[PDB]
């Protein structure tokens, strides 16, 4: 793995403090930290977790299994930005997740949005940019839960997915990063946590 | 973006 900077302690700080079991406290802004930097650091880690979580069930999610992006039959997702695609496009769950993951990555590699220099302020619209990222990442949990959960449990990956989702939901709730409207696919699960 | 049934 990666071996051995402020955002990086912030990350290892966030990961380690989760081990107290009390996720509501662990997700809170540490004393005197930049709110944007805290959100940015956790947003990246969430992208990485959800990227590897989906990567474990990748072989069961196919154009044949999932002809549309679904969180149950009550919710379907079509891809748009818009920059390259401004009108939402019906596509498969693997293709859609590709577009979403490539797009999240593209924003993470954008130094105007996520400055890698430690003294450069985050943009004024950063808060809006991060809310859009996390809102779409949630739909990757949503599709895995509603469709590929048998595969998640066939692999030993249930606790991984559950702990990461709990962490994700508590973080999103603490900072007001996602509306009820968007969390409705996982409603019953979010109430139980 | 997000469609219902
Ligand atoms: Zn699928």
């Amino acid at each position: 793995p990666k071996k051995n900077s402020h955002q990086y302690e912030l990350l290892k700080h966030a990961e380690a403090t989760l081990g107290s079991g009390n996720l509501r406290q662990a997700v809170m802004l540490p004393e005197g930290e930049d709110l944007n930097e805290w959100i940015a650091v956790n947003t990246v880690d969430f992208f990485n977790q959800i990227n590897m979580l989906y990567g474990t069930i990748t072989e069961f999610c196919t154009e044949a299994s999932c002809p549309v992006m679904s969180a149950g039959p009550r919710y379907e997702y079509h891809w748009a930005d818009g920059t390259n695609i401004k009108k939402p496009i019906k596509c498969s769950a693997p293709k859609y997740i590709d577009y979403l993951m490539t797009w999240v990555q593209d924003q993470l590699d954008d130094e105007t949005l996520f400055p890698s220099k430690i003294g450069v302020p985050f943009p004024k619209n950063f808060m809006s940019v991060a809310k859009t990222i996390l809102k779409r990442l949630f739909r990757v949990y949503a599709h895995i839960y509603h469709q590929h959960f048998d595969s998640v449990m066939q692999l030993q990956e249930e606790a991984h997915l559950n702990t990461s989702f709990k962490h994700f939901i508590f973080f999103v709730q603490e900072f007001n990063l996602i509306d009820r409207r968007e969390l409705a696919p996982l409603q019953e699960l979010i109430e139980k946590l | 973006t997000m469609i219902e049934p």
